[PDB]
């Protein structure tokens, strides 16, 4: 369930296991120095059988490693206050008013803010002028009838903006 | 305490069951020992609007403590010795209740083992 | 440089409806409050007299407050 | 100064006007649990003593 | 005003506090300041308003009724007899509900005046409360929402006939 | 009452020979003047009712419902543009005149002296609502909804006429006083049981109770806002009004025969409050809410306590106001996004900052907020039913818990947390919608100050 | 403006045409399409999914609808109103489920059992009654002012 | 950027520490006695409050000095029982939202 | 050292220990690739209907409309009354109703018999 | 008694004027936190006095007025009293909430929705005060569900954050 | 004509009017009648609101 590929990798799965076990050992192990000791012990335990030339033995050790990890996890791991489940986790989703709005104002409030609305007008002209031919030709020129991936190509032909940029550039500041 | 351990581990008789306390009657070994003065003047005890379950023995000291505490208010720490005296009189009341307890206990133990071992 | 443009959606219609609501309630809120106050401070409520001998009241003169 | 003026004078005036006349012309209205009187006092209203308690001893 | 014999009040009992020691007494200064800042101006305002009231003179009278005879003297159908009968009964019902309201307010006032000793000088009012409310429970209670007057007289007949059978068994 | 009948007639050719873009102002202004004149009625005193003829008379049950009808007319007549403002002048005038004629038969029905006249004006109220919801239903099953509405309400309501003719020619006339002052008990035979089942089952259809309630939600989700609000508020509370009047006869047999209807109403109140917790189709939640609250009303009517009748009429009036307003907010959100669903139109705390106050205040008047009239009604019904039996208060409080749960879920679903950021058509809130919300809420709070009006006959 | 044949009458049979139509219609893989089956509980031919799907779907994929975990073209499992975050979280628990309910019900049974053992076996300090002066504090109980003067006295010990 | 050079914060904390030092005694002393104070306890019934709090401090300080060590002991499920908020929130909030709504879709809805 | 992690209907089986993810067929690789193709085509069509500056209204998600008409109107077809459907219908529809009806009959008969004897606490029971 | 009843009623009535300030606002304030803090300070400094009179004399009281729906044998008014608990609790709550007004000037300074926050929190104080003054049990029920729903709103202050509205 | 002449004038109209359903008349009449029945010995609210002189029971 990832945008660029279908399966992660074997190495990617071992690597996610390593980051999750190291994070849970952070949360388990306070005072940071016994943490550093146990983290180097874990790094050594990965080093002792990292260089095995098989593949079914690699997935064997991976599967038993998930067993002996899920035995020893921590109930409330220290997740950061931006991660899902965290303390904040879009705390300031109260104030992410999107920018398809702000055009439905009365013109007196538009007369209070001259320069920002003039520059929004020139950005909106830049959106409307460079939408049809360039973006739709690059989106209906390079793909096959099945796209088979979600990475979209940059604009490297001659000039202007990359395709499908508007609701990725004009997103809110995430600390308004 | 220790009375609880004796009452829940030993026999059923010689430790008396509470809240059914008068088992032997009074004046069993008293004869002519009773004062029960009660100098509290019940009508004026009604007049000072006391709480129920305070209209008891050692309540005149409560009346005096309430009187001095009302009559000298902005001294936050005015009445100490009369409140101490009221605590002392309630200590005398608690001692008297404990005396009633162990009176009925010793009567029950000695007299009932006398009767039910020499019957 | 420290200040930035903050985004809030369209407070003008909010303020216009709120101003019109308070004004067109208080257009005859204050005159009626002045009217009822001048009544019950400059006309009297009533007294509680008994019915006099050989006399009839109507269907008013049974009620305390004079606007009632 | 003006804040304490308006908010400890105007609602106090409005409520204390409200509580004398309307409130105490309605009969069963504001009622107070009576002051306790003690056997050494004297009644302020009419003027007569309350008899003191008797002798203390055996404490 | 009000009659002192329908909403009764016991006489006042107020002590004279004898201060033992001398701090003295913040609330005495504060109540004198309260008198001078509140008691004088509201009295002057009320006296002005009372002079403006007593310039003219309104009067409201109390509405009074007669005694239309009975429901026991009305016939089979006779709708212009039962009408006056049942409206007279319904006005008795309203004024009797307010009798119950007066007695229950007396019970509340006896609770709050007598303080933390409830059972002193509230036995008489609780006695008359249980008396009048026993009368109400006997007389108006178990008839429901579509009372007109006739279910009350049916309850009257049924109750006295049952007590007639009870005293016949008691004979 | 003729002074209220005849200007309702005279307000109809107003709409015809007023010119283009001037029918609106004249009808709104004159119906609001009718609302003031309606509020001048409230004279009713003490001993008797008031008689505005041998043809018209008003109990104190009928007074707040009548003022509710003549107050809900101009609110609706303003509420029903922007989905027919682009339509024709003739069809627009026909719609407005249809609402005026429906008001006329509702006034006919609420000041009905005779029960025969009450039945005729009952189904005369039934007539124009089918035409309204079918011609402007704006969905594809409006035919099914109007047809189920018609045949349910007739086929339940119809042997009621036969029972009323039988009472007409076995006891003389059917004025409510001479039906009263003469009513004799009717013993536990079987023909009396069928007469009771005919009358009470006709109104059971009209409320509805649980076994007959799928009548309602199609007729609300597949109907315009005018037919929805009039249908819910005035037609269901008119059915309750009718049961209140006709239950004065048949005094002894209701104890014998009125247990299973209490049962079906209670258990279906619980099941209906449970079914409106998990649905989509935002309009339908208020419909099943109305089914739950009128099942509570039915329990309140069939037990026969004065506390129960006071709580019943208070619950009727408060729920009529609340459910009509909440229908109107649902139509406002549907005009914002052409969805009718619930999980789509998310966000709306950030955008539309003032609409949150009306959603919250309507959801709290549906929550039984404690100084409001809704909790006054529900509280007296709970008191009376715990006097009925010591065990049935569990179902009442479980209804209370689930009612708070689904109402506040309906709040925090549509209008809490994240705009879906692909909507980008919603405009800021008009003055019209907020004027409608202020016309709904402010009479309810001002009755919450002084509810001696809306408590009915047994005040 | 919507096709009448994008709704869903009838169950799975027959196997080539209706399964091909449902797989093209629900944007699903052919072997991933599963009807319920047709036990007659309604349900049409709406697919069966792995049924939990909302405390999964790790939130760093950055799909369209962020607080719904949908992606505009998923078949939207039949019980989704019961499955949103703020309704039901079927996360993989840190312990178990059966072992959890065993420990909880055993602990609640132990606490109520020890409360019953307490309620049959109280503690008390060694102390008689509270002795009340005037006839077990008569005339300040329920009343009867002249009916029952009950003779009971206390003695000093 | 740890910061308390701040008027309102130190005023509020100041006002409530002045509160929680004196106002407990000021409130708890000048009230009319509406009950009978016990005041006659044996030994080890009045001392027992301070005794239990001191033995608790010794117990927690030795747990702290074992936290100073480095052993990494596995949990033994009483750690889980005290760590997962008790099993009551997880068990009840996964059962009773699932049971009521499973019986709402099958029985009530469809 | 593992208690094998028994699953339930509420404790979901996590993505780590399946353990069917660790013995892989090539057809599962083909399935994951085609599933990625389906989601990529759906996101491509959505993003092209999403960033048009001329577009004003909503995007008209067909899966949501399909689910809504599947959940509301398309329950009644298809349906046949089976033994399971009739049994569960008469169980959930009539059973608890007749149970609470039995207990209300029991409580009302006890209460009316008890006040026919008259030994209730209606010494004052005014607000009935 | 004049002073005792009048000062209890003005301690109740000072917590209605800032709601009038936001309702009749029409030109948005900036010192509205300062206004709410100083009116809570004034409410405490008028709530200290009748408690001092209570300990100094005794003299408990009830007030009861404006009866609405006096229908059957019962009648219910706005009826609230001050006894031992009922006015020994109120200055503590006002003092605590005035310190929280200080700390919520500071902590919530950087969020531009502060006025609606102090509106909600003042209304919450009003409802809990109505709960701790009343003797009519229906008025206790009013204070009960009112503090329940203000607790709902103040828990779900941060919209977004599905943990909060859960 | 929906607020300034309807809502506020309706509030003043049904704010006070004649005593609806005869409440304050019932207060004053009950005050007078309780004063009478307490000043004349008999218990207030004698039961049997219809006089048993004016009743005729069917015999047995
Ligand atoms: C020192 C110097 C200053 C002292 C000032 C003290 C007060 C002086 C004074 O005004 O005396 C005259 C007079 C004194 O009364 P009174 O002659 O002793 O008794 C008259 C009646 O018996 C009783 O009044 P009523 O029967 O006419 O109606 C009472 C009712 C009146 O309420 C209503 O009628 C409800 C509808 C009012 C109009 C609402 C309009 C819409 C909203 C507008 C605002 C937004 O409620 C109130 O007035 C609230 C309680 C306060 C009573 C007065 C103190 O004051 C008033 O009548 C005040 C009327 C206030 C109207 C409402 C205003 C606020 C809204
Ligand atoms: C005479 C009858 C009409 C009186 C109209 C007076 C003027 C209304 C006005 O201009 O209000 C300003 C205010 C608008 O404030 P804003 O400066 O535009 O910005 C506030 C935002 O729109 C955000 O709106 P919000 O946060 O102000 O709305 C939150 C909502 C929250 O709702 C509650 O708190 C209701 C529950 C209260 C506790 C119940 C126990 O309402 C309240 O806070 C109302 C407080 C009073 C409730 C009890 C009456 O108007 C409203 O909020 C609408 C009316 C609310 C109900 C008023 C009821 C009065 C009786
Ligand atoms: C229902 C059908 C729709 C009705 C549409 C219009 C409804 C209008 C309702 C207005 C209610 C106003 C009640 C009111 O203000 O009462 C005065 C209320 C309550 O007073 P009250 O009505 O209890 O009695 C006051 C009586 N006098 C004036 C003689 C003292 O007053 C206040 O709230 C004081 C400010
Ligand atoms: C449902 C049908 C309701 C028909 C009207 C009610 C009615 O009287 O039904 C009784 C009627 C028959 O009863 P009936 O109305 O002929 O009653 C005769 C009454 N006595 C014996 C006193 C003369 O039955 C039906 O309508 C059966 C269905
Ligand atoms: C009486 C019977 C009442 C029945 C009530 C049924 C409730 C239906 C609605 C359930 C609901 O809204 O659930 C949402 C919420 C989810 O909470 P949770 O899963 O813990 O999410 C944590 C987020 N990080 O979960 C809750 O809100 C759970 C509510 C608590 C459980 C109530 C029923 C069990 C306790 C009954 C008394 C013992």
């Amino acid at each position: 369930f990832l945008p660029s590929a279908a399966y992660l990798t074997h190495q990617q799965k071992v690597l996610q296991l390593y980051k999750r076990a190291l994070r849970h050992l952070e949360s388990r192990c306070v005072h940071r120095d016994k943490y550093r000791y146990f983290a180097c012990l874990l790094r050594a335990r990965f080093d002792e059988h990292k260089n095995e030339k098989d593949m079914v033995k690699a997935t064997q050790l991976l599967r038993e490693a998930e067993k002996e990890f899920w035995h020893g996890q921590h109930p409330q791991p220290y997740i950061f206050p931006e991660s899902p489940g965290g303390t904040s986790y879009e705390r300031y989703e109260c104030y992410k008013v999107p920018e398809w709005c702000l055009d439905d104002w009365h013109p007196s409030e538009k007369a209070m803010y001259p320069d920002y609305f003039a520059k929004r007008e020139q950005w909106k002209k830049l959106r409307r002028e460079s939408w049809e031919r360039e973006v739709k030709q690059l989106q209906e020129e390079t793909p096959v009838g099945g796209p088979r991936t979600e990475a979209l190509p940059p604009a490297r032909k001659q000039g202007d903006l990359p395709p499908l940029w508007w609701h990725i550039v004009t997103r809110p500041r995430e600390r308004p | 305490g220790a009375h609880l351990a004796r009452r829940y581990l030993g026999d059923a008789s010689v430790e008396p069951e509470p809240l059914r306390m008068p088992t032997f009657p009074p004046d069993y070994g008293f004869p002519e020992r009773k004062e029960r003065e009660m100098v509290a003047t019940q009508q004026e005890m009604n007049d000072a609007q006391l709480v129920l379950q305070q209209r008891d023995y050692c309540a005149h000291y409560l009346i005096r403590f309430l009187k001095c505490k009302r009559d000298s208010f902005p001294n936050f720490l005015a009445c100490k010795h009369e409140q101490h005296d009221w605590d002392y009189c309630e200590h005398l009341d608690y001692v008297k209740r404990m005396k009633e307890f162990e009176r009925e206990r010793r009567l029950l133990q000695r007299k009932k083992r006398r009767e039910q071992r020499e019957a | 440089g420290k200040r930035l443009f903050i985004i809030k959606p369209s407070g003008f219609y909010d303020k216009r409806f709120l101003k019109l609501l308070r004004f067109y309630i208080l257009l005859t809120g204050i005159p009626v409050v002045i009217g009822i106050t001048l009544i019950n401070v400059f006309i009297g409520e009533a007294e509680l007299a008994e019915i006099p001998e050989g006399y009839v009241p109507e269907h008013w003169e049974y009620f305390k407050h004079p606007i009632s | 100064s003006i804040f304490a003026f308006t908010h400890v004078l105007i609602p106090v005036w409005i409520i204390h006007y409200y509580l004398k006349y309307h409130v105490t012309t309605k009969p069963y209205t504001i009622v107070e649990k009576k002051p306790r009187i003690f056997p050494g006092d004297t009644i302020l209203e009419t003027g007569e003593v309350i008899p003191p308690m008797k002798e203390f001893p055996d404490q | 005003s009000w009659d002192k014999d329908v909403y009764p009040e016991p006489p006042r009992r107020t002590p004279a506090p004898s201060p033992q020691t001398s701090l003295p007494n913040p609330i005495t200064y504060l109540t004198k300041a309260f008198d001078l800042l509140v008691d004088r101006p509201v009295t002057l305002v009320r006296e002005f308003i009372e002079r403006q009231h007593a310039k003219n003179k309104y009067y409201y009278y109390h509405r009074e009724f007669r005694r239309v005879p009975d429901i026991t003297e009305c016939h089979e159908k006779d709708v212009l007899c039962m009408f006056e009968a049942e409206m007279q009964w319904k006005r008795d019902y309203k004024v009797d509900q307010e009798i119950v309201n007066i007695i229950q307010e007396r019970l509340k006032a006896c609770q709050q005046r007598e303080g933390e000793s409830h059972r002193q000088n509230c036995a008489k009012e609780l006695q008359q409360f249980t008396q009048v409310v026993k009368a109400y429970q006997d007389r108006y209670h178990d008839l429901g929402a579509h009372y007109s007057a006739r279910k009350c007289l049916a309850k009257q007949k049924q109750r006295m006939l049952a007590e007639r059978k009870a005293t016949k068994e008691a004979a | 009452m003729l002074k209220y009948i005849i200007p309702t007639m005279m307000l109809m050719p107003l709409t015809w020979l007023s010119k283009n873009s001037m029918i609106w102002i004249n009808t709104t202004l004159h119906s609001l003047l009718i609302s003031l004149t309606s509020l001048l009625l409230l004279n009713q005193f003490g001993d008797n009712s008031l008689n505005f003829s041998l043809t018209f008379f008003s109990d104190s049950l009928s007074t707040p419902l009548l003022i509710l009808t003549m107050w809900l007319l101009p609110l609706m007549l303003m509420a029903s543009q922007h989905h027919l403002s682009k339509e024709n002048l003739a069809r627009k005038k026909l719609f407005i005149s249809m609402l005026i004629l429906l008001q006329l038969f509702l006034i006919m029905t609420f000041t009905a002296t005779e029960l025969i006249f009450f039945y005729i004006m009952f189904e005369a109220t039934l007539v124009p609502t089918l035409i309204i919801i079918t011609r402007w239903g704006n969905q594809t099953e409006r035919l099914n909804a109007g047809l189920y509405f018609l045949f349910y309400t007739l086929a339940g309501s119809l042997p009621l006429l036969v029972a009323l003719i039988y009472i007409q020619n076995t006891m003389g006339s059917l004025n409510f006083l001479i039906l009263q002052y003469w009513v004799q008990p009717m013993p536990n035979s079987w023909s009396n049981t069928f007469m009771w089942l005919a009358c009470m089952m006709a109104f059971m259809v009209k409320m509805p109770l649980y076994g007959l309630h799928l009548w309602l939600p199609k007729a609300h989700v597949e109907a315009p806002i005018a037919g929805s609000m009039v249908l819910a508020a005035i037609l269901l509370k008119l059915g309750g009004y009718g049961m209140m009047r006709i239950t004065l006869l048949l005094n002894p047999i209701t104890d014998f025969m009125a247990y299973p209807f209490i049962m079906l109403s209670l258990w279906g109140m619980i099941m209906t409050s449970s079914i409106c917790l998990r649905q989509t189709d935002l309009k339908s939640l208020i419909a099943y809410s109305s089914v739950s609250h009128m099942a509570l009303v039915i329990v309140a009517i069939l037990i026969q306590t004065p506390w129960s009748y006071m709580g019943a009429t208070a619950l009727m009036i408060a729920h009529g106001l609340t459910s009509s307003m909440l229908f109107c907010l649902a139509n406002s959100n549907y005009e914002r996004v052409h969805s009718r669903t619930m999980i789509l139109a998310r966000g709306l705390q950030t955008l539309l900052p003032l609409m949150a106050a009306w959603w919250l205040l309507a959801s709290l008047t549906n929550l039984a907020l404690p100084p409001s009239i809704n909790l006054i009604g529900e509280l007296f019904v709970v008191m009376s039913t715990f006097s009925w039996s010591n065990i049935t208060i569990i179902l009442m409080g479980l209804n209370m818990v689930i009612t708070a749960l689904y109402s506040l879920y309906m709040l925090i679903t549509t209008q809490r947390g994240k705009h879906t950021h692909h909507i980008n058509n919603i405009l800021p809130s008009f003055t019209r919608e907020n004027a409608l919300m202020s016309l709904h809420m402010l009479p309810l709070l001002l009755l919450s100050l002084n509810p001696k009006i809306i408590l009915g006959p047994l005040y | 403006s919507h096709i009448t044949k994008d709704m869903l009458p009838g169950p799975y049979p027959k196997t080539p045409e209706e399964r091909a139509a449902a797989a093209k219609k629900y944007n699903m893989r052919v072997e991933d399409y599963e009807p319920y089956p047709d036990d007659g509980m309604g349900y049409g031919d709406y697919p069966k999914l792995p049924d939990r799907s909302q405390q999964e779907r790790d939130p760093w994929y950055d799909w369209d609808h962020p607080d719904l975990r949908l992606n505009w073209g998923e078949p939207m499992h039949w019980d989704l109103d019961m499955y949103i975050r703020n309704r039901v979280d079927t996360s993989p628990t840190p312990v178990n489920w059966n072992l959890m309910c065993k420990h909880l019900f055993g602990f609640v049974a132990f606490m109520l059992f020890m409360f019953w053992v307490g309620e049959t076996y109280p503690t008390y300090q060694p102390v008689g009654p509270k002795q009340y002066p005037y006839n077990n504090l008569y005339l300040e109980r329920g009343g009867d002012p002249n009916k029952e003067p009950e003779p009971v006295v206390h003695y000093e010990i | 950027n740890i910061n308390e050079n701040n008027p309102f914060l130190i005023n509020s904390i100041k006002r409530l520490l002045i509160g929680s030092l004196f106002a407990g005694f000021i409130i708890s002393n000048n009230i009319p006695p509406m009950t009978i104070p016990q005041m006659t306890m044996p030994h080890y019934l009045k001392m027992t409050a301070l005794t239990v709090t001191i033995l608790g401090f010794i117990l927690a300080l030795e747990i702290s000095n074992t936290t100073h060590y480095l052993k990494f002991n596995y949990p033994s499920n009483t750690f889980k029982f005290s760590n997962l908020l008790g099993y009551y929130p997880t068990i009840m909030h996964r059962l009773t939202p699932y049971m009521n709504l499973t019986m709402s879709q099958k029985s009530a809805s469809s | 050292s593992f208690p094998k992690y028994e699953p339930s209907r509420l404790a979901s089986l996590p993505t780590t220990l399946d353990p069917a993810e660790y013995d892989i067929s090539s057809e599962t690789r083909k399935a994951q690739a085609e599933r990625l193709a389906i989601r990529s085509r759906l996101k491509r069509e959505y993003q092209l209907q999403y960033n048009d500056p001329s577009r004003r209204g909503v995007v008209e998600d067909p899966a949501l409309i399909r689910w809504t008409c599947a959940r509301s109107a398309n329950v009644y077809p298809n349906f046949r009354p089976n033994t399971k459907t009739s049994l569960l219908g008469a169980l959930f529809g009539i059973g608890p109703l007749i149970f609470w009806y039995y207990v209300f009959k029991t409580d009302r008969d006890r209460k009316e018999k008890l006040i026919q004897e008259g030994k209730l606490d209606r010494t004052f029971n005014i607000s009935y | 008694m004049n002073l005792f009843s009048s000062l209890t009623l003005v301690t109740l009535i000072l917590l209605t004027m800032p709601i009038a300030a936001i309702n009749f606002n029409t030109h948005k304030f900036t010192n509205y936190p300062l206004y709410v803090k100083t009116t809570i300070s004034c409410a405490f400094i008028t709530s200290m006095i009748p408690t001092m009179m209570f300990i100094h004399t005794g003299q408990e009281m009830i007030i009861s007025n404006w009866h609405w729906l006096t229908i059957q044998t019962l009648k219910l008014s706005l009826s609230f009293k001050m006894d031992f608990f009922s006015m020994m609790f109120v200055p503590v709550a006002l003092f605590v909430t005035w310190s929280i007004m200080e700390f919520s000037m500071w902590y919530m300074h950087s969020d531009p929705n502060i006025n609606q926050f102090f509106k909600y929190l003042l209304l919450f104080l009003i409802t809990m005060l109505i709960l701790v003054t009343a003797n009519n049990l229906f008025q206790l029920f009013i204070g009960w569900e009112g503090v329940g729903i203000m607790s709902f709103l103040l828990i779900g202050w941060w919209y977004g954050r599905t943990d909060a509205n859960t | 004509f929906g607020f300034s002449i309807v809502l506020v004038l309706g509030s003043t109209f049904v704010a006070y009017l004649p005593d609806y359903r005869m409440q304050e008349w019932a207060r004053r009449e009950a005050e007078r009648l309780v004063k009478y029945r307490e000043a004349h010995g008999l218990p207030l609210m004698e039961s049997n609101c219809f006089d048993p002189s004016k009743i005729q029971l069917p015999e047995d």
